[PDB]
């Protein structure tokens, strides 16, 4: 009902934070030449359509992606608002939206749903990723409170604490995107509740530069490409 | 028989040693059992209601109760003198050669036959003795048992079930068991118990000089729970500490006083309250420590932790001196302790406590236990010098009066409500304690007078009036509960309480409070509490039938809460009053012309402002107005039935529907035959001529349970009621009811058919022998009902007809619950209160109940119905087994006959017998009434016993023939598997007792409901004939449900259990969840059944993992998580080995949520149980009191010591083997991820940290090498497991390889020395030693306490000289293996990984500090480089 | 108290005929004289503040002494030390606290609360011996008190009488 606890703390935000603390794990890592996003997906359903095109990971425009921990129903309302804002910026300025302007845009909407008592807050945590000329490769996180922070590597959702410790000891400022592929897969295999990692339990993506000077490219990996980085990395659930 | 107890002359000398050598006459034994001067004397008070003499069959002989107890005591002795107080080793009857059971270890249930098996578990045989305590045994055998359960409750070294052992001593020393104070009888027998074993165990909760050797610490929840449990045992045993040891009080105080400091306050104060006895010698008295308690208490603010122990102390000392002054024993025990104005309290102490008492009710709320708080004040009052005490109580009540008032809610409300209730309850407990001394002796003049009960009403009447109007209804109930205690004192002031409750009750029923729902509800609550006292007084009794008809006419279909409070009043009126016309053919009498005039005059007098003591009327007018009051009952019942038919359509709660059935039946049992005949002809006319079954889901029970209660009272009504019902059933089937299919709902076209069928089911369950008349007709109607209706929801109802028909014929139960019997018993018509407060309430001529005991004609009908309806259903399904169809009809037909075959097994359930499979001793203490006889000899010499068993078997064989049919043709079809599983559940469970249909609402009055209505605190059996009747019914019912059904299989149970195990493993949730519940129940029924279940589930998981049978694997892991299977895994070392490797293979199945369930099971297997190696620190008095005279039992306890020892070692060789096979898997598999790798670490850590387990350097190397995984949590687990393995090696040196020193007080390690602080200059030696940094003479790590208040005890201290280890070779090699791997590089990357995990938490860990302290030992010992 | 013997403790507590024993804790005589000397230093330093405004009162040695003894009383009045303070009530502590109440702007510049402290001292565990001296002190009429001090004395007599019902 958006009233303070006597400590000056918001009960609804704390309960929304309890909800996302169950909501599946996501890791993001910022290499010297690209960003990696990975998310672990609890497929307890055989008849759920794996090889559906998205669940945890989404495009916001041609150079920005997100991972979702939380309610996917809540996330998709924010994701569409961010997509509309990215194209409305591109229409106005003829230029691609800077990552800080969009990440904090979704952090200002999520704060409003925490102040007015007719609205429940959004049960979603986002690990944003992208490139722009103002900064370069940027990795941000945002949570049900409307707080947002810049990171070199971060986890959200379940098992955050184990994942942050594993990131901290292996992360290097000068590492390449293929080292961040390896690291994010290792971290998730060293954090997972499921017995071993496999291509349908895993959502993956990258924000590389490629060979051509003007390019930045956002491969949100199809299952067969994820099977290749799995067998190359030594996670290798292979015949 | 292992025990030797088959010998007649050993039984004879055992019986005589246990003093169970009773005289063979019932009459002479029942005489000398209550004679203080007799060899066999178990009770000082004779029971007023001998509840087992009112049964219609021969309960077991005192000779056979003696025989049963003697068997229990030799087996309880063998269990304790064999030293296995944890019970887990599970010695087999096979281990007798070298010269299978579940439940009892925690949360036990009793297998009450003394059969050929001997189990040697202390937890099993104490549960048998808890059941034996239902009968009697001499106080000299009670002395022995109180001695045993004292020392057996103080055992150390293993994980005993201490809580039921403490509660066993508490039952043996009871202050009230049928008004007998067994502590004072045991004190007269000369029971003496050792305070030093208790005091020492409580002193293990004091701070120990080395942090590493402190055996118990508060804040840890298990040790806090253990402390609270031993404190309870210290309180219960305190009265048996020896009077003649004159120094005991002063020496125990001298020890505890000197131990008192801020660190020890929370231990020492409860130890002082609990252990120190109240002895009163010429020189030393417990009252000398009042100045000391007032010194602690007077110097601190009100705090719950300090205040609860000192109210308990001074309260129980006050109660003891008061009790000793009233008893004759004060000339021995309290001479020179005079009772004063305030008891033992001086004026300043009582002035202080009254100030401290209001200090909590008005300012700080610091009370926890109110019954302890009020006890100094209740036992302060001198009944001959009272005026200065009552002057403090009027001024206490005046201080708190404003904090009671209903608009003043806050923190003080719960304090005040509970203080008022506890003071009034406790004062009434004092009054009724000393009234009982007065009744058989003399009055001391410290005893309270009438003037004191008057003064108490004058103080508390306004308080109870204000507090009963509270906004919280549980707070209001505390004050409303006080009125009954104030009326039970019989004060001269009692008119003040009755006048108030009449005024408010007339003002509610006249709608004067219509805006104020708390006045409506609280006045109904107040009136309900006092009906039983208003009924006895000749003036206020004129009001009750006027109130009864006003309550009945006010019953409501909208307000379910008002209806509940009206029904409380109506049943409370009904339970105490005879619903009878008392008019003497006085043709002048009328309610309108005598009663209602006088009621208006009394009410008008009372409401003017006058007391009822001013109201004058002739006894002639009063008796005419009372007699006239009884003529109004038939019009009240007309409105009652009319309201009951309106409640059939209301959306009621099950609790209120049940309460409405209870009031309707209590009314019927209170009627004379005149009023009841009118009500019975009124309950059947309205039933046929109703407009009252309209809604989707009617309350059929509200009319059909009343019709069945008519038929319970009068068998003659059944013929026309049943005949008319079955005519109305046949008509509804002809109109097409039940001919349109639906599933999970009764259609609205079927509601009248459901009414007549449920009315038929209920009426049949009460027909008893009236069924013989129309039995043929009912059987031919039952066939017709199975032929003509096929809707699945109606099959459950139509099949329950046979249950109810069969059940009546073979059930033993009370027919008569009447308030007054027969229309023909001797009590005069002056009986308006139900004899509740008379001596003749207990009279055998008042309590001549009448029972349905089954006839030979009714059993012959029962067997005839059973075999006819079962043959019918077998033959009908077998004709559908030819040519199956997938049609919806085909399934619903199969379900019907299978359902019918489940309700022929119910009801006839009382004819089956668990022991039939043994035939082709056994002392059953509970003699549930059987028909074929209690002996094997009787049972098999009746051909109806064999005929009944033949049918059970033939229905069971049909359920297997059906399971193969359904699994081959219809393996998807869930509802007929659910019906089959319910058929199998009933077939496995209901042998000789009824377990389904046991707890659902029925046409007997509820014993808990009538006990809640008629029970009154500190009053003995304040009950009427209805309540005595249903208590005698409850007794026989208990014996039937306490009769043990555990048995060994006959091949048919195994075939059917294997089908239950298959269905429990099935892939459909709707089959497996029922089947797993059935499996739990069928395991309870069979011995060794867990072995048969795990023998099937382990191979099946192995086959499923091989086959990639995802779905089945997760179902199997849900079977392993069944509490009964899961708990048995922990104590099953032979199959846990193969289970663990199979769960490790399951931990790499990536599908569904498998691996996550196997991880949960493996996480729980880390709480597996180890066996202490000869770690049993016990007194010989834990078993020597029960040692029989004979030479043979010594040799048998020596045999069990040896055999069990081998089993313990065999379980310790399986865990060592499993450790080695997991470490093998840990080193061999370089790629095993982390969750599984961390399962080998925790499991090996638990085996390597236990003191019984031998050290192993490969464990240490393998666990240390997991640093190389770089996983944070594996590194945390490695430092913790290294530390735990080395703290064991260190302690193996300090205990000097004698593991038992770990569990002995009076052993202190060689680095601990004992200082005598009594020495003549020690107080200054300590302050100059505590200043000494240069050359310390000793040290005190942890916390000091000795010398804060005073010196004088032994202080434990740590010496200056360093801890050099005196280890042996194997221990030296493991520490050198750690020290060799404790490299600079290992330390560097351990510490770096602790730094990086702590980056967000920023905590300080004592586990890391003790790791550097361990490294320093390896450095200083030269093991580390 | 660190009594040399359990029986010497028992005799010493039985020696008061009222059956309430000695105080559980007591200040040793040199420590007692140190405590009393801090208040006598404050009483002699009163001359150094007679003329001056709160802003420079905050800069005096008298105020630094007073602010320290406030924090000492306030910490002694919590937890296990209230009994140590009841011997100093009528001679030093209560006279000191009504003394502070005249300086209401000094109690605003420094966040002191003599009112809440003194009123709260009425709830301390006061012995039967001390009740009569507390009563004679609060029942002493001095015309030297301003309304704030006399209504504080009534506020004490409110939380004292209610805590002495």
């Amino acid at each position: 009902t958006t009233i303070f606890s006597p400590e000056g703390r918001l009960y609804q935000v704390e309960y929304a934070l309890e909800s996302i603390s169950h909501a599946g794990t996501a890791i993001g890592i910022m290499a010297s030449d690209g960003i990696v996003l990975a998310a672990e997906r609890k497929v307890t359903s055989t008849l759920l359509e794996q090889d559906t095109s998205t669940e945890k990971l989404y495009k916001l425009n041609d150079k920005i992606a997100v991972a979702v921990a939380g309610l996917t129903a809540d996330a998709e309302i924010l994701i569409n608002t961010a997509r509309i804002h990215a194209q409305n910026y591109l229409k106005t300025y003829n230029e691609d939206i800077p990552v800080e302007i969009l990440v904090r845009r979704l952090s200002d909407i999520k704060q409003g749903y925490t102040q007015h008592g007719g609205l429940r807050p959004f049960g979603v945590s986002f690990i944003y990723a992208g490139y722009d000329d103002r900064y370069g490769y940027q990795l941000y996180t945002s949570n049900p409170s409307g707080n947002y922070t810049g990171w070199k590597a971060i986890s959200v959702g379940a098992n955050t604490s184990a994942a942050q410790t594993l990131l901290q000891m292996d992360y290097k400022d000068d590492m390449k995107v293929d080292d961040a592929i390896e690291l994010a897969l290792k971290t998730l295999s060293k954090t997972t509740d499921s017995s071993a990692l496999t291509y349908d339990r895993l959502e993956f993506a990258t924000i590389r530069k490629g060979a051509n000077d003007g390019e930045v490219y956002q491969k949100i990996f199809k299952p067969q490409e994820i099977k290749d980085i799995l067998v190359k990395t030594g996670i290798t659930k292979k015949d | 028989l292992f025990n030797g107890m088959d010998s007649t002359s050993l039984l004879n000398e055992r019986l005589q040693h246990y003093t169970l050598d009773y005289v063979s006459d019932r009459a002479q034994h029942m005489k000398n059992i209550y004679d203080p001067s007799s060899r066999w004397f178990s009770r000082s008070v004779r029971p007023e209601f001998p509840i087992e003499e009112f049964l219609p069959y021969k309960t077991e002989s005192h000779e056979d109760q003696a025989k049963y107890l003697c068997h229990v005591l030799v087996n309880l002795y063998i269990a304790i003198s064999s030293l296995d107080i944890q019970g887990l080793i599970s010695i087999s009857s096979k281990d007798l050669a070298d010269l299978d059971l579940a439940g009892p270890d925690f949360n036990a249930t009793g297998k009450i036959t003394a059969k050929s098996a001997t189990i040697v578990n202390v937890n099993h045989w104490t549960n048998e003795l808890k059941n034996c305590l239902h009968f009697d045994f001499p106080v000299a055998l009670r002395k022995s048992l109180a001695t045993v359960y004292y020392y057996l409750s103080l055992v150390q070294g293993q994980k005993v079930y201490r809580q039921m052992h403490v509660d066993m001593f508490e039952r043996l020393v009871s202050l009230d068991d049928d008004r007998t104070n067994f502590t004072e009888l045991l004190q007269k027998q000369g029971l003496l118990l050792d305070h030093q074993i208790m005091l020492n165990f409580l002193c293990e909760f004091l701070p120990y000089p080395d942090p590493d050797y402190a055996r118990y610490e508060l804040s840890s929840k298990e040790d806090l729970q253990l402390f609270r449990l031993l404190l309870k045992h210290a309180h219960n045993a305190k009265p048996f500490f020896d009077k003649s040891k004159e120094s005991l009080l002063v020496d125990t105080m001298n020890f505890l006083l000197s131990s008192l400091a801020p660190s020890t306050m929370m231990a020492v104060m409860p130890i002082v309250t609990s252990v120190v006895p109240y002895h009163y010698h010429i020189h030393s008295k417990i009252i000398d420590y009042f100045p000391f308690c007032y010194s602690i208490w007077s110097s601190v603010s009100a705090n719950v932790a300090i205040d609860t122990h000192m109210y308990d102390f001074v309260g129980s000392i006050s109660k003891d001196v008061h009790n000793k002054i009233l008893s004759s024993e004060h000339e021995k025990d309290v001479v020179g302790v005079e009772f004063g104005e305030f008891g033992i309290f001086t004026d300043d102490q009582m002035t202080f406590m009254f100030n401290r008492l209001q200090g909590h009710l008005r300012t700080d709320g610091q009370i926890h236990s109110y019954s302890r708080t009020v006890k100094p004040f209740v036992y302060a009052i001198n009944g001959s010098k009272k005026d200065r005490f009552f002057e403090k109580l009027v001024s206490l009540a005046k201080a708190i009066e404003t904090f009671i008032h209903p608009s003043n809610n806050g923190f003080w409300t719960k304090p005040n409500a509970k203080f008022v209730h506890a003071f009034i309850k406790s004062y009434h407990g004092r009054v009724k304690y000393e009234e009982d001394i007065c009744a058989r002796g003399v009055t001391n003049g410290i005893c309270l007078t009438s003037f004191c009960h008057e003064e108490i009403v004058e103080i508390f009447l306004n308080i109870i009036s204000l507090g009963s109007q509270n906004k919280n209804p549980d707070i209001a109930n505390y004050y409303i509960s006080c009125f009954a205690y104030l009326l039970e004192l019989d004060p001269s002031n009692a008119y003040l309480i009755y006048d108030k409750i009449l005024i408010d009750l007339y003002d509610t029923l006249a709608d004067q409070f219509i805006n104020s729902r708390h006045r409506i509800i609280s006045s109904l609550k107040q009136f309900t509490r006092v009906i039983r006292f208003i009924v006895m007084d000749k003036l206020y009794r004129v009001h009750i039938t006027n109130v009864l008809s006003m309550l009945v006419s006010k019953l409501d279909m909208n307000d379910t809460n008002l209806t509940s409070n009206l029904i409380n009043g109506i049943v409370s009126i009904a339970a105490f009053i005879p619903i009878q016309d008392l008019t003497g053919e006085d043709d002048y009498i009328s309610f309108e012309s005598d009663t209602l005039p006088l009621v208006q005059q009394h009410f008008y007098h009372i409401k003017c402002g006058e007391s009822s003591k001013t109201f004058r009327v002739d006894d002639e007018l009063l008796n005419n107005a009372f007699k006239a009051s009884t003529t109004v009952f038939q019009s009240m019942l007309k409105v009652y039935v009319e309201k009951i038919f309106q409640l059939v359509d209301v959306d009621l709660e099950d609790s209120l529907v049940t309460k409405i059935n209870q009031t309707t039946m209590i009314l019927q049992e209170s009627m004379d035959d005149k009023i009841f005949n009118y009500f019975a002809s009124l309950l059947q006319r309205n039933f046929w001529s109703n407009d009252s079954f309209k809604e989707k889901d009617p309350n059929y029970e509200l009319v059909t349970i009343p019709l069945a209660a008519l038929v319970r009272r009068n068998n003659g009504l059944s013929k026309e009621l049943v005949r008319t019902l079955l005519f109305h059933i046949k008509e509804q089937i002809k109109r097409g009811a039940g001919s349109v299919r639906s599933t999970s709902e009764i259609q609205q076209r079927d509601v009248k058919l459901v009414l007549y069928l449920t009315a038929l089911n209920d009426v049949l369950r009460q027909c008893h022998e009236s069924l013989l008349e129309y039995s043929d007709e009912l059987i031919t109607f039952m066939k017709y009902l199975y032929d003509n209706v096929t809707n699945p929801p109606l099959d459950v109802i139509t099949s329950i007809v046979i249950h109810s028909a069969l059940a009546t014929l073979c059930t033993t139960e009370i027919t008569d619950c009447r308030l007054f019997p027969e229309d023909s018993k001797i009590p005069e018509k002056d009986r308006w209160g139900g004899l509740q407060f008379d001596p003749r309430r207990f009279d055998k001529q008042h309590l001549s109940f009448q029972w349905h005991v089954p006839s030979s004609d009714e059993i012959t009908l029962s067997i005839s119905i059973l075999e006819s309806l079962s043959e019918y259903c077998i033959n009908n399904v077998e004709e559908l087994m030819k040519a199956p169809r997938h049609d919806s009809e085909y399934g619903d037909m199969i379900q019907k006959y299978v359902l019918v075959m489940t309700h022929t097994l119910s009801g006839s359930s009382l004819l089956f017998d668990p022991d039939f499979n043994k035939y082709r001793r056994d002392l059953d203490i509970y003699t549930c009434n059987y028909y074929f006889g209690n002996t094997t000899e009787e049972k098999l010499q009746n051909p109806q016993y064999l005929q009944v068993h033949r049918v059970r078997a033939r229905i069971g064989h049909f359920f297997h023939k059906l399971y193969v049919f359904l699994s081959t043709n219809f393996e998807n079809n869930t509802n007929m598997f659910q019906i089959l599983l319910h058929g199998l559940k009933v077939w496995f469970t209901d042998l000789g007792q009824e377990t389904v249909f046991n707890e659902d609402p029925n046409a007997f009055i509820d014993v808990d409901f009538l006990e809640n209505v008629q029970s009154l605190s500190h009053v003995n059996e304040p009950f009427t004939r209805t309540n005595f009747a249903i208590r005698a019914n409850s007794l026989h019912q208990s014996r039937v449900l306490l009769h043990s059904t555990n048995r060994k299989a006959s091949k048919l149970e195994n075939l059917l259990l294997v089908d239950i195990i298959q269905l429990a493993t099935s892939l459909y949730p709707d089959i497996y969840k029922p089947a797993q519940g059935t499996l739990v129940h069928c395991m309870k029924q069979l011995v060794g059944s867990y072995g048969v279940v795990i023998n099937k589930i382990i191979p099946s998981l192995e086959k499923a993992i091989k086959d990639h049978d995802y779905m089945k694997i997760q179902v199997i892991l849900n079977v392993l998580l069944i509490k009964k299977i899961h708990r048995k895994l922990m104590t099953d070392y032979k199959d846990i080995g193969r289970l663990i490797f199979l769960l490790i293979e399951c931990c790499r199945v990536n599908e569904l949520e498998i691996g996550m369930y196997a991880d949960k099971i493996l996480t729980d297997i880390v709480i597996g149980i180890k066996i202490p190696s000869s770690v049993c620190v016990i007194s010989d008095q834990a078993f020597l009191p029960l040692a029989p005279p004979d030479g043979t039992i010594n040799l048998q306890v020596e045999a069990v010591k040896l055999a069990k020892k081998k089993k313990r070692e065999y379980y310790l060789s399986l865990l060592v083997d499993l450790q080695d096979k997991l470490l093998d898997k840990l080193d061999n598999e370089k790629d095993m991820g982390w969750k599984i790798r961390m399962f080998i670490l925790r499991f090996v850590t638990q085996i390597q940290s236990n003191l019984e387990s031998k050290p192993d350097k490969r464990a240490v190397f393998s666990i240390i090498s997991q640093i190389s995984t770089k996983h944070p949590e594996i590194i945390h687990l490695v430092v913790k497991s290294l530390l735990s393995t080395c703290n064991k090696i260190i302690s193996l040196s300090d205990y000097e390889y004698d593991i038992t020193r770990a569990y002995k007080n009076e052993f202190n390690p060689s680095f601990v020395e004992i200082l005598d602080t009594s020495t003549t200059s020690f107080p200054k030696t300590f302050t100059e030693e505590m200043n000494n940094f240069d050359n310390p003479k000793y040290f005190i790590d942890l916390r000091a306490y000795v010398g804060w208040l005073c010196w004088g005890r032994l202080m434990y201290v740590m010496s200056p000289k360093a801890l050099k280890l005196n280890l042996r070779e194997n221990e030296l090699e493991v520490l050198k293996t750690a020290g060799h791997l404790l490299t600079r590089e290992f330390l560097r990357d351990v510490t770096m990984n602790l730094v990086q995990d702590n980056e967000t938490r920023g905590v300080f860990s004592s586990g890391n500090v003790s790791f550097f302290s361990l490294v320093i030992l390896l450095i200083s010992s030269g093991f580390c480089e | 108290p660190s009594i040399s013997d359990p029986t010497t403790l028992l005799e010493a507590e039985r020696n008061d005929p009222d059956g309430l024993g000695l105080p559980l804790k007591s200040v040793p005589e040199k420590v007692d004289a140190y405590i009393k000397k801090q208040f006598e230093i404050i009483k002699n330093l009163e001359d150094s503040v007679v003329g001056l405004n709160p802003q420079q009162f905050i800069k005096t040695d008298y105020f630094y002494r007073t602010s320290t003894i406030f924090y000492w009383i306030k910490e002694m009045a919590r937890g296990p030390n209230k009994v140590l303070l009841v011997p100093y009530l009528v001679d030093y502590v209560l006279p000191f606290l009504i003394g502070l109440v005249k300086h209401k702007d000094v109690c605003a510049l420094a966040s002191l609360d003599p009112v809440r402290l003194y009123a709260g001292l009425g709830y301390m565990p006061i012995r039967k011996n001390h009740v009569a001296a507390i009563v004679d002190y609060v029942c002493s009429s001095n015309v030297a008190l301003s309304s704030n001090q006399t209504k504080l004395q009534l506020a004490f007599i409110q939380h004292f009488l209610s805590a002495e019902l």
